DNA sequence: TTAGAGAATTGGAGAGTGTGTTTTTTTTTTTTT
């Protein structure tokens, strides 16, 4: 299947709700804080 | 109350009580403060210094924060502002009064409050997509701002004067939620009818606005949704109908019993409590520019060939067309408007008519004119109409008097109306715009109303010619359709052609295949980058304002009286009195273009350049050839003046040598500032010196 | 409360899973329990560190997670204690005012957060492991800070298990795992059950007796013993069919009464008109009866078609029982049954005495025998349940027993009579006296059904002692006559009603079997004479009281009813006593009911009396005016 | 062992207070005439 993985990586190639992703990457940065 | 070391665990707690908690509320106080004093940015300069020292300034009342500033230095108040943002800006402002109030200790003769606005909010919503899980948070939505209250005074804290007796009842908080009932009077207990004590009481500006999605963005063919916004305070007049706005804004409910009996079931109405209002138009406004920016904008324009930078970025992925571009920029930094004795106005906007052929990027100049300049109105053809255009009235949507309304010439009052597919509207629509085009104001006389509106704006048209094709066999007028009173409205007045020429064909063709390639998803004069000229121009119209000293006016009177006599001859184009105003006007854009406090011979040898070509323009093919010699010959294209420069070197050095033989810069630089012959630095570039084998080094300063 | 906050910000913080204590963590817990005991009187400083949560994010973590601190592990266990010191306790009594009632609500709700906290494995791991590396030594080896440690863990546990289920969070439906059986699955998952039967058999350490007879108690409150002994490895399959089997019978019966409701309204819409006189009917006046309420509403047509009851007023309103029966989590039930099973083989004996021993030493509190009581109840119901063996429970089966609970019974009855502020508890206490008399008189029973002679000759034994002495005769009898529905639930009257039964069965059974003729300074005696002391008006009425609810009752239930019902009058001739309006209004639901072929014997009981009546009535019309009150010896004029 | 006379508590009748209400024409504007 390694054409077909090709031809998936090049649709990956071209291919180019939002307050909890804010928490958990704030939440990162604190915990690097108290550490 | 000792320092908190760790904000971050609540210990059970929710966010709101947590922050509303003397310790964490302390905390929070101190990390604020902390942050505006400490806050520097990637140069190391403190940013907010800067901020609230032009905010002290300009007796602003209110600091923008950037959420990004404020994630990237403190992580829990950004942590905690989006989930309690009432209580977190309520303690931010009372932090920034603190830091002001250090910073310029009699600031509260002038405000008793700073209000924090935020600013680059991550969390963007779609009006279309607002939930309950929204509710009590601070969220960024985007929309067209459809309806404005007028400014109307609200209660905040509301005295009352007893029904009997001399006693004033308590200061109570206003909540946006319902009116406040005083109660009962606590020194007699009365209860009857209160009323306001208008001078113990405090109010604040109030301003309800509803906005929608904006038309780009809705479905075709389905209805938008929207929502009412509450600005309060110094947000009032942050915008008008038809401005897009991005809104930051807490999110809020209450109960509404009108909406329940609607409804059937208990639904609570929503508004947004607006923090801060920006508009999508005006990216930058003059106050947004820092020190850096300023700094930048007048270090860059003792270039000295700034003009061909600027000319060289209008719509730098269109090759040629230097005259259009040329035009565009005089049109888009404008001249200023003068009245003489009070009694006699004359417009200071420049008008462009660009005529001529299919694909020839006339429509890509007007959408790039319509990117780039703050107040862009695009319209199209039969899409307007002369009422659209210029105003109209309607019965209110409420209470049905009539009222009056902007066109897209009076929203494009300070700014710039396009008007793609000119010569296809209609001449009914085509003839309103002559009133805002010359007197600059549109008056109506309408079902009882009889006022004039502003319409100060400039107007940039595209048009082709009869039959879709120019016909170099005839001239402008004989192949436009237009008639004199609109076409003596345009200053310049441009034609574009698509003959075929190999060489340039090739180039264009080059530069068309290598612009795809540059924007694909991934002249000699180099341009400025697109945001540095939106800086620079903003700067130039608002900071900057020419005078006029003198223009030599004996060369425009004769130039403008010869020129009636050719158009007089041949017919092409209508010259009237407007062709010398706009022989001023481009010269004050020109002035202003390079910054220049004051009008000057070069400005006028541009403006008179750019007349005298477009007028060349509109003859046939072979009267333009003698039209060309006549006016090249006879008036002023005055290309350089190197010959005098260089036989006052020659001489110069002729009598150094003889002086020395039985500073050099210096010398010639005096005599090229005694002789008005100023312009030097043009013969410093050119060959006339370097074949005869001078040079030059401002260090030195030997030649 | 800013200074709360400094301290509990001084405690320290957690981080993903790993609390980092401050150094000063002995002195911020030290000031924390001297403010909870400068306290008002209000708890404020309990209502504000509950409110802080400082138990949950903080007391925990350092108890889970620093226990080699010593110190500062006993430090913490002290102010664990402290914190969930039940709110009976904190204010003494429920307050009769809103203010207190409301800081007692705070109080509450705080300790069933903590009771959710607490079914964390981890924290009763630890537990376990102090109080077993504790109980290792020898009891020699102990001192005051050993053994003050033990009282404080046995008190933390107790504290946690005792916590009323909250009001809101107690709609759990059955099969599933509330917060009490959550905090059960913690104990048998750290294995301090097994603590627990140990410290119950250890003749050593028996001076805990009373505290673990407490912790069993707590952990076994919601329990019923035949249906706990009935728990095994195929109950999956039965329950899943029964409930099965319940649905359907439920939406047969919801089913039948909306159809028998739409045709007592007619098939016409309610502001369709229509009037009529019915003709013999008088009204209140003088003149005919004009009925609106439509045709249909005529062939039951009734007065009372239209008016509203009344308010019962607050001293009449019956007393109604305090909580409903959930069938607990089928993994709970199976370890309580697991405990249950080898607390009886190992421990029961022994702690039972030891419980006996406290009581006659009078280093007790108040109210343990009500503990002894309980336990008497359950486990014995649950030996009889599954393999009896009555060597299990020879310690309870001495006559000494039977007198002890007779004793606390009659004393209940007389605080219950006297000390009205309280009456309800004092009739609680009563109960739980009644049911452990009612399963020593089974368990006499169940000796008789057994093979061994020598257990029959002991219940022979006990049986002769009990039936001669006069007071085990005289209670049923005493406690029918001042019962009272305003006062004593109807679970209450269920159980003396079927305590009565299976008595009068053995004594019936004991005097046919054979004479034994001396009684109480001695006196003759028959079961006949014995029998028409429960011919009063107020016991047949207390009897058709529990006969109201037949609809609810158990079969077994009905059955005892009627069966007294039936001794009184086929046997006595007594039913002109039975003879009664309210009596026979009931009979005429019964034999309305649309399910009354369930009911056959209650129904031929009901038809045998009314044609009794009804030939007294053919014979003589003032019978109809004797229905109207209870009697006395009417009873034999009648006749 | 029942029940009846005197004292205290609870049910509810009713007196008092506060709230809410009774197709038509002229003008514009876009599209269609
Ligand atoms: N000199 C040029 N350089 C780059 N692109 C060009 C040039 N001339 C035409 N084009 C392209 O031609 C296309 C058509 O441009 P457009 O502005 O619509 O033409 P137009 O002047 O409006 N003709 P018309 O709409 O019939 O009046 C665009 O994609 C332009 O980029
Ligand atoms: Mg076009
Ligand atoms: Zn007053």
């Amino acid at each position: 299947n390694r054409e077909l993985e090709a031809l998936k990586q090049r649709f990956w190639k071209h291919a180019n709700e939002k307050l909890q992703v804010l928490k958990a990457k704030l939440q990162e940065a604190m915990k690097l804080r108290r550490f | 109350i000792e320092s908190i070391e760790n904000l971050e665990d609540l210990k059970g707690h929710s966010v709101r009580e947590w922050v509303s908690m003397a310790g964490p509320r302390l905390e929070i106080h101190h990390r604020f403060k902390n942050f505006l004093r400490t806050h520097v940015d990637s140069h190391g300069h403190n940013v907010f210094k800067e901020r609230i020292s032009d905010m002290c300034k300009e007796n602003r009342e209110s600091l923008v924060v950037n959420y990004e500033d404020l994630a990237a230095r403190e992580h829990v108040l950004a942590y905690f502002l989006p989930e309690a943002p009432a209580e977190l800006l309520q303690i931010f402002d009372e932090a920034a009064l603190e830091v002001v109030l250090a910073m310029y200790p009699k600031y509260d003769r002038i405000t008793n409050h700073i209000h924090v606005r935020i600013s680059h909010l991550p969390l963007v919503e779609e009006l279309r997509s607002l939930r309950q899980l929204h509710l009590n948070q601070l969220i960024r939505t985007s929309g067209v701002v459809t309806s404005c209250t007028g400014v109307l005074p609200q209660l905040s804290m509301v005295k009352y004067n007893c029904n009997k007796c001399n006693f004033v009842l308590g200061p109570f908080c206003q909540s946006q939620n319902q009116e406040v009932k005083p109660g009962s009077c606590p020194e007699c207990q009365s209860a009857g009818p209160f009323e306001v004590n208008m001078e113990e009481t405090i109010y604040q500006n109030y301003q309800r606005i509803r906005i929608q999605e904006s038309p780009g963005k809705v479905a075709a063919g389905r209805l938008p949704r929207s929502k009412d916004a509450i600005l309060l305070a110094d947000l009032v007049d942050s915008c008008k109908p038809g401005d897009e706005i991005e809104l930051t804004g807490i999110y809020h409910n209450n109960y509404d019993g009108s909406l329940n009996t609607a409804n059937g079931f208990p639904v609570f109405a929503t508004v947004i409590l607006a923090n801060h209002v920006a508009k999508k138009d005006n990216k930058v406004a003059v106050g947004e520019l820092t020190d850096e920016d300023v700094k930048m904008i007048t270090s860059l324009s003792k270039d000295q060939q700034i003009g061909e930078k600027i000319f060289a970025s209008i719509a730098p992925s269109i090759y040629g067309h230097e005259d259009i571009k040329r035009g565009l920029a005089l049109a888009l930094f404008g001249g200023e408007p003068k009245n003489p004795g009070g009694k006699h106005k004359v417009r200071g906007d420049i008008n462009v008519l660009l005529c001529g052929d299919p694909g020839t990027a006339k429509s890509q100049f007007l959408k790039y004119i319509e990117k780039v300049s703050s107040r862009a109105i695009f319209t199209t053809g039969q899409g307007a109409s002369a009422v659209g255009l210029t105003a109209y009235v309607q019965r209110h949507p409420v209470s049905r008097e009539w009222t009056l309304e902007a066109g897209a010439l009076v929203l494009a009052d300070r700014g710039v109306c396009l008007i793609d597919e000119f010569d296809k509207m209609n001449d009914q629509d085509r003839t309103s715009i002559h009133e805002a085009m010359e007197q600059q104001s549109i008056s109506i006389s309408k079902a009882g109303i009889v006022t004039s509106l502003q319409a100060r704006c400039t107007v940039i048209a595209a048009a082709n010619p009869i039959g879709g094709r120019y016909d170099p066999s005839l001239t402008f007028s004989e192949n436009v359709d237009l008639t004199e009173p609109i076409i003596s409205r345009f200053d310049i007045l441009c034609v574009v052609r698509d003959t075929v020429d190999p060489v340039q064909d090739e180039m264009l063709a080059r530069f068309v295949v290598g612009s795809h390639v540059r924007h694909h998803p991934s002249y000699g004069v180099e341009p400025l980058p697109q945001e540095v000229l939106k800086k620079y121009i903003i700067y130039a119209k608002e900071r900057v304002h020419p005078k006029l000293n003198q223009m030599d006016q004996d060369k425009v009177a004769k130039m403008y009286s010869d020129l009636r006599k050719e158009s007089m001859a041949t017919g092409s184009i209508p010259i009237t009195v407007r062709h010398i105003e706009s022989m001023i006007r481009m010269a004050e854009a020109h002035a202003r273009i390079h910054l220049r406090d004051y009008v000057i011979e070069d400005d006028v040898n541009m403006a008179i350049r750019v007349m005298l070509e477009s007028f060349i323009d509109t003859q046939k093919f072979s009267v333009m050839r003698s039209m060309r010699k006549t006016f090249a010959r006879y008036l002023s294209f005055r290309r350089d003046n190197n010959e005098l420069l260089l036989f006052i070197l020659k001489q110069l050095v002729a009598e150094q040598v003889t002086y020395q033989r039985n500073v050099p810069e210096k010398d010639l630089v005096d005599k090229a500032r005694q002789i008005n012959i100023h312009n030097l630095s043009a013969f410093y570039d050119s060959e006339l010196f370097r074949m005869n084998k001078f040079s030059h080094d401002l260090k030195r300063k030997m030649i | 409360n800013c200074e709360l906050l400094a301290t509990c910000s001084a405690l320290g913080y957690l981080e993903g899973d790993t609390y980092h204590k401050e150094p000063d963590c002995l002195e911020s817990v030290k000031d924390l329990i001297r403010y909870l005991r400068h306290e008002d009187e209000t708890r404020d400083v309990r209502q504000q560190l509950g409110a802080a949560q400082i138990l949950q994010s903080d007391l925990l973590p350092i108890l889970t997670q620093h226990h080699q601190d010593k110190p500062l592990f006993d430090a913490v266990i002290r102010l664990m204690v402290n914190l969930t010191q039940p709110a009976l306790l904190c204010f003494g009594n429920l307050p009769k005012e809103p203010s207190f009632r409301h800081h007692f609500l705070q109080v509450l709700t705080y300790l069933q957060a903590y009771k959710e906290a607490f079914a964390s494995e981890k924290a009763f791991g630890v537990l376990s492991e102090t109080l077993y590396e504790l109980l290792q030594l020898g009891w020699e080896e102990r001192q005051e800070e050993d053994n003050l440690l033990i009282e404080r863990i046995l008190l933390l546990v107790r504290n946690i298990l005792h916590v009323p289920a909250d009001l809101d969070q107690e709609k759990k439906i059955d099969d599933d795992a509330s917060a009490h059986d959550q905090l059960l699955w913690a104990i048998h998952l750290s294995g301090l059950d097994d603590l627990l039967l140990f410290l119950a058999s250890s003749s050593a350490e028996e001076q805990w007796s009373l505290h673990v007879l407490e912790i069993v108690s707590l952990m076994f409150r919601d329990q019923n013993p035949e249906q706990l002994a009935g728990v095994g490895q195929g109950r999956l399959a039965q329950e899943r069919s029964a409930d099965f089997a319940e649905l359907e019978v439920l939406r047969q019966r919801e089913m039948a009464e909306k159809k028998t409701r739409a045709l007592q309204r007619g098939n016409r819409h309610s502001r369709f008109g229509g009037s009529y006189i019915v003709q013999g009917l008088k009204s209140i006046g003088e003149r005919d009866l004009i009925f609106h309420k439509g045709l249909h509403n005529l062939r039951n047509y009734s007065s009372d078609l239209g008016k509203q009851p009344k308010k019962v007023p607050k001293r009449r309103q019956a007393a109604r029982e305090l909580s409903i029966q959930r069938r607990s989590a089928l993994n709970v039930r199976l370890f309580l049954r697991d405990f249950c099973s080898e607390f009886l083989e190992n421990c029961y004996n022994r702690l039972m005495g030891s419980v006996k021993d406290h009581l006659l030493r009078e280093k007790a509190q108040q109210h343990d025998e009500t503990y002894y009581m309980w336990a008497l109840a359950f486990f014995m119901a649950f030996n009889r349940a599954a393999s009896f063996r009555p060597g299990l429970v020879s310690e309870t089966l001495s006559v000494r027993t039977f007198h002890f609970i007779e004793q606390n019974l009659t004393n209940y009855y007389e605080m219950m009579l006297t000390d009205r502020k309280e009456a309800a508890s004092w009739a609680r206490r009563m109960h739980l006296a009644l049911k452990a008399y009612q399963e020593l008189l089974a368990t006499v029973n169940e000796m008789d059904i057994s093979p061994d002679e020598a257990v029959r000759e002991s219940s022979r034994i006990i049986k002769n002692n009990i039936f001669y002495v006069m007071e085990y005769r005289e209670l049923f009898l005493a406690l029918f006559r001042k019962f009272d529905e305003r006062c004593q639930p109807r679970s209450f009257l269920r159980d003396l009603v079927e305590t009565t039964h299976l008595f009068l069965k053995m004594l019936e059974r004991f005097c046919r079997s054979r004479g034994n003729l001396v009684v109480q300074s001695e006196k003759e005696f028959n079961f006949l004479d014995y029998l028409k002391r429960f011919a009063c008006s107020t016991v047949v009425r207390a009897y058709v009281l529990l006969l109201r609810s037949y609809q609810q009752n158990s079969a077994h239930t009905n059955h005892c009813i009627v069966k007294m019902l039936h001794r009184l009058a086929h046997d006595l001739k007594m039913e002109a006593l039975l003879f009664q309006l309210s009596v026979f209004c009931l009979f005429n639901r019964l034999l309305s009911d649309p399910a009354a072929g369930a009911y056959k014997e209650l129904v031929t009981f009901a038809k045998y009396i009314l044609g009794k009546f009804f030939a007294l009535a053919a014979v003589n019309q003032k019978a109809f005016v004797e229905l109207l009150f209870w009697k006395n010896t009417a009873v034999v004029r009648e006749m």
